[PDB]
RNA sequence: GGUCAGGUCGAGCCCGGGCUCCGUGAGGGGGGAGAAGUCGUAACAAGGUAACCGUAGGGGAACCUACGGCUCGAUCACCUCCU
RNA sequence: AGUGGUGGCCACUAUUAUUGGGCCUAAAGCGGCCGUAGCCGGGCCCGUAAGUCCCUGGCGAAAUCCCACGGCUCAACCGUGGGGCUCGCUGGGGAUACUGCGGGCCUUGGGACCGGGAGAGGCCGGGGGUACCCCCGGGGUAGGGGUGAAAUCCUAUAAUCCCGGGGGGACCGCCAGUGGCGAAGGCGCCCGGCUGGAACGGGUCCGACGGUGAGCGCGGAAGGCCAGGGGAGCGAACCGGAUUAGAUACCCGGGUAGUCCUGGCUGUAAAGGAUGCGGGCUAGGUGUCGGGCGAGCUUCGAGCUCGCCCGGUGCCGUAGGGAAGCCGUUAAGCCCGCCGCCUGGGGAGUACGGCCGCAAGGCUGAAACUUAAAGGAAUUGGCGGGGGAGCACUACAAGGGGUGGAGCGUGCGGU
RNA sequence: GUGGGGUAACGGCCCACCAAGCCGAAGAUCGGUACGGGCCGUGAGAGCGGGAGCCCGGAGAUGGACACUGAGACACGGGUCCA
């Protein structure tokens, strides 16, 4: 992470180079599809949904299946939420993003005078402002979609 | 944040070089390198080399035979034409043809002598010598 | 009003910290009197 | 814009004690104070001003004075002509006046007592704010609205050019005294007729405050003293007011009034009024006049 | 870090660059704002006319130590006042006052001043139509 | 005493655009500050020095901000605020460091009439008003009309216009212009230093905003008119008679410019013209002693 | 082709204002080389109160002193790295 | 058969730098961070042909220019013939490598989640802490204080000093280190609450979402300023004592603003690593800090020793750089992207002007004229009212004689 | 934009009406500066600097302003006024 804090710290994780799934994986691609709509079911976004079924389940990735609804592509968490209309609009980091700017504003209103979190605030607002831009050059939100505070409380 | 394989390449073999290491492995491996390591292996300046499926990007791996005085990318892509190369070659070279330049030309990227051969012009991308 | 960090070197002048008050005095009764 | 002064009503009120010889701590501070101002006025014969930083200004005198009273004292020295006074709003700048340098290297050797008065007579003599006050008693006024219909009256004659300044401030002024005493009976606060009406209490006046009032009352045998040298240099206009036969006649049949001062004094004071009239009379115009 | 832009579409800000630190020179901004030529006394002419008034000498700058004879003239194209030098031996004594003379520049270092004489910018060539070199050789003859 | 502002001398140059449908960010901040402040400000008639900080409103500029996160100078803040006092909308106080500032009943009026219009507009239509009713607007106005460019015509019409007594609902506001034009004309006519702004210059703006061009590279602030609307602004003001007209005509130049003129669009439309004739028709009286009160001594 | 009525183009002249350019012009400061006059000892060796910077005051001047910072700092020595 | 002097223009000049310049010590990186346009941007598949390239028609007029030939005796000049001249444009055909644009794939960059660990990360409530000053009660006589000496000053209406008790305001010792954290200035008493994050381990997610930043925006040491409170000590100014030829100082006795809390302004410093930031590469040796892993120890607390991996922090150091100082994987070596700054020295951070700030001031900012150097690194000597070692007789400590007072011999000055 | 006018001719060139546009940080507006090109001087070249002498195009007849003759004109060697 060094883009604001500059501090070139690798925490970062490993996948080994496989193509094809292993063959140890018990389950097939409709036994991961019931599973992760249970899961999202019970009220889980993504990273949790694949640590958990990494972690658990044991299967290593789900990027290592093919869809079967295109050869193209390779099966992602996000696209079988998206299958079920289990997938959030809002994408999910930047709807966390909004909560933590809630929570921020409301402890700095709270506390005036720390200017430590005042720059904190103004990192997390050029945070998700850049977010959203980039989606805007996708186009996953609403054209006239565009950040206030208030509706941000209202999330 | 990494922006141009061929110049991290080239460089990275040159400095390889002045030590004289044997063997390289150049992580951003592109199918445009793969070509341009083709090239001067036409002209064995390097031994084998070899394509490794990473994953994430591919690698090379590259032998050295200490055949190289330096190779550098040219950066801003200068296209030429046929007829002026000489001073583009002067440009980037110590002596009458003593190395190459890899123009990318219509038909595909190779070498400057050849591409004066075949009369094409081009654009620049890298000289070694 | 950017100092010049060469003229910090006491060699052949005064200590720059006074020039620079004494510009400034100057400057106060100048822009003083003009109005 | 609000030119008014907290928790300093009474502070002028001691100055009664200017005519008589008795002298209080707050007396000698007032005169200390005035000389400490009126030497830090430039004067050149925005240009030519000096800005008053209280906190910095207020340790000159090893004291720690309040600053409502250097206000008040500014205003009332303003009032007296002596010195120019602009107020940037929450800034205040000092320049010396004519009258000032006319009077302070002539007669510094004086008693601080003697100085004051000599000053404060001096801002009568000649058409100030102060001057309009008195000819306003020889009219026979007694309360703020007594100053209200004077000067009501005397802005509708298109003479009041050289002064119009000083009246606008205060029926400016008084717009809010009225308040603070009409319906406010505790006075908290001081007005521009208020410190005029001050320092004449410690020449020829009484000032009693009530209930927000500020009750006046003349000394006839005093103001007979001061009426006479004020005839004997006559260089200011009454503003077309009219003396009541009262007065005029109060000022008559009583055992005479001394000179208030030393002969010398006065008559080497008319000598360098008559002498700068003109030059004091410029520099007036430019403290009130408009053209 | 890499000198920048050098790409291929940055040619604009890399012209504006090198616009901007043209200005750091001073020849070439003392060239296109032309600042000699409203200073100039001599109004771009290699040589002047002008009318000589007194007779000056000053000190060489130290350790050079010498009498220098100049004389003090006045431009007949607009009539400012500027000192010449004279060179050579015996020259002064040629030279009187109200005398017709033609001037240039010493050229100094930019035209500046010369060797051991402070600030002088000129030196004459003729006096009365006469040039001064034959005259300090004495083959000619003043008129 | 003097009052007047420094720095942003220009600040109201800006306000020539509302003449045109220009839209500038400079404007985009100015009628946003305009109606923040007309928010802030209560309607709370009362009026005595205890009134001013229990009825009034304090104004503490720090906080007052932009809607970007990014602040607004204090100079523009009190530029403006000075300015739609003098146009009459609220009533401003300077206790030294807290300026306290109460709504006059038009204001809380104008803006309940027009609660749904737009924002260019809706300072129009403040401006308009302000000059319709007894005001220093309205002075200043008339002294536009009979033929006057400067300071100069406006110090002569103060001098003519106090020597009546009728004089009385407007006294000592045009007093308080008169001071600042003492002060302030000097550098701005000896010298030419062009450092503070007087009440006759932001009066000059605001009409220049409505139906003025004023030149200001002449040391002083020459202002011309604009005989195209001012066929309409005359008519509007002589169709509801509620302002005097001060004593002081309109030159037969300035009348026969004013006939030789085409239709000039109306400054707004119809309905909305109507609406505020026939509201300020309403409650004449009553904003009469209003600016009585704000500017007279009785 | 002359005289008058209306329309148009349009220099040249009077009055008012703004703009800038040039000349002179009492009076005021600072800039810079000269060699001597004279008040001082400020810095450089710890330059004799180490030196310098930022802010404020004072002093005839180098300056002095107030607080935060710096080694373009020294005097072994110094906690103590290395040895 | 021209040469000399002056003036102006290109080269000299990589002192205008795309080819092709510097910014630690020579002038040159802003105090820090955020980010708009602009510029530069990971790889794979499909298309396109806008750029890019090859071929082809019209056109870019002549004279000047290069070349062969012919005429003028040769030449210059002219003619005939061939070339390209800024050549910028335009019709048409083909190529798709890359750049552009559109459709799809991927994570490696980046962002995102999750688990323990670390820390003067903050704001907030409470609790203390030692020390100091004042005050009260007791004891106690006869001074204390301060300096090189003293003095001023406090004290016998009991001073200095000891015990008891009360008030007050600041500050949070040793633990402290070449710890930690912070974007920077900066941040340490204990507990509880609130918040900001970072590294480490897991790719579970997104799919280039980037890098830089003109314009903009934010907080930002001391000191100063506006309003209010507070004002133990210290201490600008000031007032005394002392030192001196002189003291406007250094020393000492006091003492105002200040230094503290509240709200706002002011936007500064040797804010210095005198080093703008991001990526790729590059011999090593070693410590601590922190996270993880593996061994050994264990009174069983990741509590203690050793190896490795990652990030921060040094020190030494190969190659390599550089005028040298020195640097050297934490670069000041070699490549890629962006921004700023610099162009001899004074004049000068000044004049005018603009903008900002209540003010002191801040942010931009020349010219004339004057100069041959200024400046940087290191070498030798010299010097230090620097530092170590060692010498005694032209020195000193122990011991010892005697000059200078009187007269004369003789010398030097003096007359 | 609608509809006309006059012109050799299209057009805001003009005129009556209807609308609110259009340009500017890939720098308008304003000022300083200046005929444009073929070219020429210099340089190893990248480039730098300049448009006097011939040819091509543009503009003028002391400054302004306005007509007639005419295919062609506001006409250096034709005309009228003003300065």
């Amino acid at each position: 992470a060094r883009m604001h804090a500059r501090k070139r710290g690798k925490s970062g994780s490993k996948r080994p180079p496989r193509t094809a799934p292993p063959i140890w994986v018990e389950y097939t691609v409709e036994e991961i599809e019931n599973l992760v709509v249970k899961l999202r079911k019970e009220g889980y976004s993504t990273a949790m949904i694949g640590t958990i079924l990494r972690d658990q389940y044991g299967i290593p990735s789900v990027k290592l299946f093919k869809d079967p609804d295109n050869p193209n592509r390779n099966l992602t968490i996000t696209r079988i939420l998206e299958k079920h209309g289990l997938a959030p609009e809002i994408p999910e980091d930047l709807m966390f993003l909004i909560r933590r700017a809630v929570n921020l504003r409301k402890h700095l209103e709270q506390h005036p005078k720390d200017l430590h979190s005042m720059r904190g605030l103004q990192l997390i607002e050029s945070k998700i402002r850049r977010l959203v831009k980039y989606y805007k050059r996708k186009g996953k939100l609403p054209k006239n979609w565009r950040y206030d505070p208030e509706t941000a409380k209202l999330l | 944040t990494l922006l141009d394989p061929l110049a991290n390449a080239l460089s990275h073999i040159t400095n390889s070089e002045r030590v004289g290491k044997r063997e390289v492995y150049i992580k951003p491996a592109s199918k445009l390198i793969g070509e341009v390591l083709r090239v001067m292996q036409k002209y064995g300046y390097i031994g084998e080399f070899e394509f490794i499926d990473d994953g994430r990007a591919g690698v090379y791996r590259v032998q050295l035979l200490g055949r190289i005085n330096k190779a550098g990318a040219i950066k801003p892509r200068f296209p030429v034409k046929v007829s002026e190369f000489e001073k583009w070659e002067k440009r980037f070279l110590p002596a009458f043809e003593f190395g190459i330049l890899i123009v990318s030309t219509s038909q595909g990227v190779m070498s400057h002598k050849e591409a004066i051969e075949k009369g094409i012009g081009g654009r620049l991308i890298a000289y070694v010598y | 009003m950017k100092r010049r960090p060469r003229k910090w070197k006491k060699k052949g002048r005064m200590r720059w910290k006074w020039i620079k008050k004494r510009i400034r005095r100057l400057k106060r009764q100048r822009k003083k009197e003009r109005g | 814009k609000v030119v008014g002064i907290k928790g300093s009503v009474s502070y002028l009120q001691a100055l009664k004690y200017l005519k008589t010889k008795k002298v209080t701590k707050r007396l000698k501070e007032i005169e200390k104070l005035v000389d400490t101002l009126i030497t830090l006025a430039p004067y050149a014969p925005r240009k030519n001003y000096a800005k008053i930083s209280f906190n910095k200004i207020k340790t000159v005198s090893r004291s720690k004075i309040g600053s409502p009273r250097i206000k008040s004292i500014m205003l009332l020295l303003w009032n007296f002509g002596l010195l120019d006074v602009k107020i940037i709003e929450n800034s205040w700048y000092v320049r010396k006046t004519k009258l000032a340098s006319l009077l302070e290297e002539n007669f510094k050797d004086l008693s601080p007592s003697e100085k004051l008065k000599v000053y404060l007579l001096g801002g009568l003599l000649v058409d100030t704010p102060a001057r309009f006050v008195y000819r306003c008693t020889l009219n026979g006024v007694e309360d703020y609205k007594g100053v209200k219909k004077a000067i009501l009256g005397y802005l509708s004659d298109q003479r009041s050019n050289s002064l119009i300044i000083g009246l606008s401030n205060m029926l400016e002024s008084i717009k809010f005294i009225e308040e603070a005493q009409a319906y406010s009976g505790k006075k908290e606060y001081i007005g521009l007729v208020d410190v005029a009406f001050y320092g004449l209490s410690g020449l020829y006046l009484d000032v009693k405050r009530e209930s927000g009032k500020l009750t006046v009352k003349p000394n006839f045998r005093e103001l007979r003293a001061l009426y006479e040298i004020d005839k004997s240099v006559a260089t200011g206009s009454d503003y077309g007011l009219s003396i009541s036969k009262e007065i005029l006649e109060n000022l008559a049949n009583t055992k005479r009034r001394k000179t208030i001062f030393s002969e010398e004094v006065q008559e080497l004071l008319v000598n360098v009024i008559k002498e700068n009239a003109i030059s004091i009379s410029q520099d007036l115009q430019n403290m009130y006049g408009i053209i | 870090g890499k000198k920048a832009p050098n790409g291929e579409f940055a040619g604009r800000k890399l012209k504006l660059k090198r616009k901007k630190f043209r200005w750091s020179d001073i020849r070439y901004k003392r060239r296109v704002l032309r600042l000699k030529e409203k200073s100039d006394p001599l109004e771009g002419a290699p040589q002047a006319r002008g009318i000589v008034l007194e007779k000056i000498a000053v000190e060489a700058k130290q350790p050079n130590s010498g009498m220098r004879k100049a004389v003090r003239v006045q431009l007949i194209k607009n009539g400012k006042v500027v000192t010449a030098f004279c060179p050579g031996d015996g020259a002064i004594k040629f030279i009187d006052e109200h005398d017709e003379v033609i001037i240039e520049g010493i050229g100094g270092p930019k035209g500046g001043s010369m060797g051991d004489i402070p600030g002088i910018r000129y030196k004459v060539v003729k006096v009365n139509r006469v040039s001064l070199k034959e005259l300090v050789k004495g083959r000619k003859e003043k008129p």
